[PDB]
């Protein structure tokens, strides 16, 4: 899942996925661009699309064979990014396509932890719906519930029970 | 021209947001009560630098403008971080273009680029900077500092941190006022009066190397040289120059607003003539850019480009002039790390000097045709804007009017640029003037774990910053001249994310705690250059009318597209469009 | 009038004497070798404010005057308390009166006075203050700060103090320069280069709330929200405005010396037109005072008068204009806490705007008859000087302590002079002090010996007292993209009565919590809420008028005779209208 870094169409695809250029993404894929090209921090086009909220590119990439569970150089996946940044529809598409709902980055942090911390409650519900381990602990021993108490987010604590 | 006053400040190791939120906003909030100010703009950069430009109504006296700005800045100075204050803040009333470049090379290759730069900094730059008419002097390189290159493996072996190192340097590279024997008021019958001389600044790597950090329980000594490499080296490493491909430094000189071009240049040559007889052997002045027998080439790469990649582009530019144009071009002085716009790892400039006019007969060998041919030859270089020019469509600012924040302003900017690109009959080359967000390494210090371990947050933040960013500790005396001392990690312990984990901090109980025990990290995006306009977050957009259209029609259309942007996003016209 | 440069500074929680002795004197001692200076005066107030006014000869170039004052000020700057330097000392070259007032209201009632004042401070003031010709801009209200309102019972419960709070805020509301991965000089071949982003300023009450103050031995956490209420709230709470009785804020704008009034006013309106389209809903500009068609009403109660009492008088004023004068008066913008005097809790001002010339026929409906009638109606308001006037042969006298006599003796000499001048109605009318009377103050003595024996540090004592009862500016935070201040202070109910002193605990070196009552004693005394100085010496300004058809020269000649009988060491000088 750590994809290696470097090529000319790969680089265009990384840039197009980041800027949300749907047409150009489509052209590049049809011209053989490596769907899992990675930049120097391990981000693939699916990472980029997920971070920047480009739903249709996320769908295009997965339809062309993108590694749904691509890891960056610190262990983070496209699902981490989409959950952390509030991209509900993207979260659903990724989980629908086999995203590891309990993937931990190098810090032991899971997508539920990120969504919890930013208070993205609909994402939290979807992740739990897909099997997210509600009791998963990061490197500091913290669960989503501990996060809800520290942040004082009563609504989140409610959802977790 | 409307006169402009520039404030410059630096914060070693600071990212753009840090600079903007501890420095730029503070200055801007305090630029009140100044007469005839038309507008103000600022950049805050991930080089740790801020530049604030205040542009005055035409006819304003630039002396009064400068004094009024300096005086407000003075009253704001206590509001700025100590690290910023201690670098020196400057305020200049200068043209933005160069009057001339003084190059310096070593004909006997006795001196490296870094040596030459220090020589210029330490022996030439001040006297030039004091010459009447000289508005701004940029060194193309850096003065030496004393560089303490720390080793985290050796620090941890002796249970030490960068905090212990900084403390020891301040204690042991000190200049102490100690009074006098027989000092006033004296006793009756005193025969002797004499100064007491105690600690004095250190002067050499040898002396820094024997700073005593600690004595082990067993009685052996830990010297600074046992945990660090000690050498003279630049205060920074961002600007490197070459003259016809050989190692160089120099001074770029900007004309003081309202001074005389010819008088100032002659005063400069006269000051250089005083210095030459004392140069070390090999050292020589060259004149690569005297302001129609000169021009510049700008090199602007995307944010993210490294020193190596800007250099490859400048090597192509230089090569072209020394091969294809060698019949017209006498010299090229190329600077990696500084360009039109100022300082960055992704920018460069080449100053090009032509042979005598009389030896370039034919209109094809005149500056206009040479610059056009060069721009054409460089137009195919990948992921670089490269062009040659001597030294107009529109200048638009998009403005955050409602606290929207950087991410949303970027989205609004992108919406406007997408709309502009659907009107190619009316607008051409509608583009940002600034930089795109790039990946950054976000590290979260766990306050709970730090407290549980008895590790101080100030020891954590100093350790992180000093090692990965550098820290200006205090001054020393190099060959008679006051210069700076910096501590920083040796390069090889600050290159990769796993290196974070090799830095240890000492807890209250004496244990060494690695950074990994109390931190976590992730990749995210953020800005390498944050812009503001009249005190609000902004993004500068340039463009021009399409062929057969007036500038005013192009502007009216921009205004119409602007009226459809998200709530809270405004705009204004500046520069040539004001 | 001759050009004036004003220096202003602020010391939060400081009494008049502390301001005078750590700020005013230190600055004043450098105000010499300034060209064309006629005289200098100052006020040092128990609001923690100083204003020094330097008045120059007619025709002095105000840019040069400002430069020369500032250059002398710079000598004092490093000697001033850090708390004062960090508030931002100001040096201005303005007219002393307002060119205009811009009011701001919310027609939907969906913003409080406090919210409106924050909006104005955060989105409008700086651009106005940078407009050419704007000499001085007075906000009628306060910018928000992050307010941490500490609870001393909860602090003591966890063995914490305001020092621990302040320390933690500095540590955990921080903006860290952390360098780069792969920065220069790199290992050659390095491809990765990225900024390291570590702590950044906090942006919200939620983030301040979760600041970690300590971890108990049992593992439980004490967060800042466990010992404090956290909210956005004014840097200060002293200035409150209303427009036709509705919540408001505004900007009072003074013209820069020598600038053009018409041009500056228009540039202000052009700047406001840039702002209007971005207002939140309901927000609106109103124009309650454009310089005739306008006038002001000064309200000045005796020192000691609370906000609530000044408000009562302001209500009587506003009520008069909106009822008795409703056919003449278009609007009243009333400010509680700010007056002709400057800032103070016993002062206020009302700006009145009349309907058009052509809807007020009759000499009885013109400004002079309106102000005369208003002044008459207000003349019987008890314990308040209230008068109405638009914008002569008075005199302006300074009694000066020329021998180190001290404040109390100077007051005795003043009273002696005033009594003498009262027995001469034939030459002198209405001889009175321009300043404030002394008021009770709570004197607290820290016992050094007990503090040392208990191992309680003097700095911890002083920070706990000052931060709790005075408020402390800790550091900055970012509110909706803008740098703003962070303040710690006691929640109101813990700093209301003398007995509250004893509910504050300081932590000793051995970990024991010690109440303030163990190492302190207190008593009531009197002192000044406003200390005046004239040419660098303690002073008391005395105003009055020549009696009907006596010359100002004859009136002044009498005051000089009366002044020559005062105790040794008391002198006098003439200022203002009397100086020439």
């Amino acid at each position: 899942h750590h994809h290696h870094h470097g090529s000319d169409l790969g680089k265009k695809l990384l840039e197009a996925a980041r800027a949300g250029r749907d047409d150009e993404v489509r052209i590049l894929m049809a011209n053989g661009a490596d769907v899992n090209a990675a930049d120097v921090v391990g981000w693939t086009p699916l990472h980029l699309a997920a971070y920047w909220g480009h739903l249709e590119i996320v769908e295009v990439l997965l339809k062309n064979g993108a590694d749904v569970n691509a890891y960056d150089t610190l262990g983070s996946t496209p699902l981490h990014l989409a959950a952390h940044f509030g991209h509900l529809e993207i979260v659903e598409v990724l989980l629908k396509n086999g995203a590891d709902v309990n993937a931990k980055d190098d810090n032991g942090i899971t997508p539920l932890h990120l969504a919890a911390n930013r208070g993205h409650l609909e994402i939290v519900e979807v992740l739990l719906k897909y099997g997210a381990d509600v009791n998963a602990q990061d490197k500091f021993g913290k669960t989503a519930f501990d996060i809800s108490i520290n942040n004082g987010n009563e609504d989140l604590a409610e959802i977790l029970q | 021209a409307p006169p402009a006053v520039t404030i410059s400040a630096s914060y070693p190791g600071a990212d753009a947001k840090t600079v903007q939120d501890t420095v730029t906003q503070v200055i801007e909030q305090n630029m009140n009560g100044i007469d005839n100010l038309m507008y103000m703009s600022s950049n805050s950069d991930s080089t740790g630098t801020v530049q604030i430009t205040l542009t005055f109504e035409s006819g304003t006296d630039a002396d009064i403008a400068q004094v009024q700005v300096q005086n407000k800045l003075q009253l704001a100075m206590p509001l700025l971080p100590q690290e910023v204050q201690q670098q020196g803040v400057s305020v200049e009333k200068s043209s933005s273009s160069f009057l001339m470049v003084v190059g310096v090379i070593n004909t006997d290759g006795t001196m490296t680029q870094e040596d030459i730069s220090d020589y210029v900094a330490a022996n030439m730059k001040d006297a030039i900077s004091r010459t009447s008419g000289v508005g701004d002097v940029q060194l193309f390189g850096s003065q030496y500092a004393m560089r303490i290159w720390m080793n985290p493996n050796e620090l941890n072996k002796f249970q030490l941190t960068p905090v212990d190192v900084i403390t020891a340097i301040k204690a042991q590279n000190a200049q102490v006022a100690a009074g006098q024997l027989g000092g006033t008021p004296p006793v009756k019958g005193q025969q002797l009066n004499a100064s007491i001389i105690a600690q004095t600044r250190l002067t050499s790597t040898e002396e820094f190397g024997k700073i005593l950090l600690k004595v082990n329980q067993d009685g052996s000594r830990v010297l600074l040289r046992d945990v660090a490499k000690i050498e003279l080296g630049g205060e920074n490493y961002d600007i490197i120059a070459e003259f016809n491909g050989q190692p160089a430094s120099g001074l770029g000189i900007k004309l003081a607003t309202g001074a005389n071009a010819l008088d100032t240049a002659a005063a400069i040559r006269a000051e250089l003539a005083k210095m030459e007889p004392f140069f070390p052997s090999g050292l020589k002045i060259v004149y690569p850019y005297d302001t129609q027998g000169v021009f510049m080439t700008m090199v602007q790469l995307p944010a993210g480009a490294t020193q190596e990649r800007t250099q490859k582009v400048l090597n192509e530019v230089t090569h072209y002039y020394l091969t294809k144009e060698k019949n017209n071009v006498e010299s090229v002085f190329a600077v990696n790390g500084f360009g039109f716009a100022g300082r960055g790892q992704n920018t460069g400039i080449a100053f090009v000097s032509l042979k005598d006019w009389a030896d370039r007969p034919g209109e094809e060998n005149k500056v206009e045709a040479i610059t056009m041919r060069a721009t054409r030859a460089f137009s195919q270089i990948k992921d670089a804007m490269v062009f040659a020019f001597n030294l107009t469509g529109f200048d638009f600012e998009l403005i955050d009017q409602a606290g929207l924040g950087h991410e949303k302003l970027t989205q609004a900017r992108n919406q406007l640029l997408a709309e502009a690109a659907k009107h190619p009959d009316m607008l051409t080359s509608v583009r940002p003037n600034g930089l795109e967000d790039t990946p950054q390494f976000k590290i979260d210090i766990d306050q709970e774990k730090a407290q549980a371990l008895g590790v101080s947050i100030n020891d954590i933040n100093t350790t992180l910053g000093a090692a990965w960013g550098g820290s200006y500790v205090n001054d020393f005396i190099d060959r008679g001249r006051v210069k700076k001392v910096y501590v920083m990690s040796e390069a090889k312990y600050r290159m990769l994310p796993d290196d974070i984990g090799d830095w240890y901090v000492r807890a209250a109980d004496g244990q060494m705690v690695p950074f990994s025990a109390f931190s976590s990290s992730r990749w995210e995006y953020g800005s390498p250059r944050l812009e503001r306009y009249n005190g609000l977050p902004s993004m500068e957009i340039l463009g021009q009318a399409a062929p057969g259209k007036s500038t005013g029609e192009a502007m009216e259309l921009m205004e119409q597209l602007a009226s459809k942007l998200p709530t809270g996003v405004g705009y204004d016209w500046t520069g040539m469009s004001y």
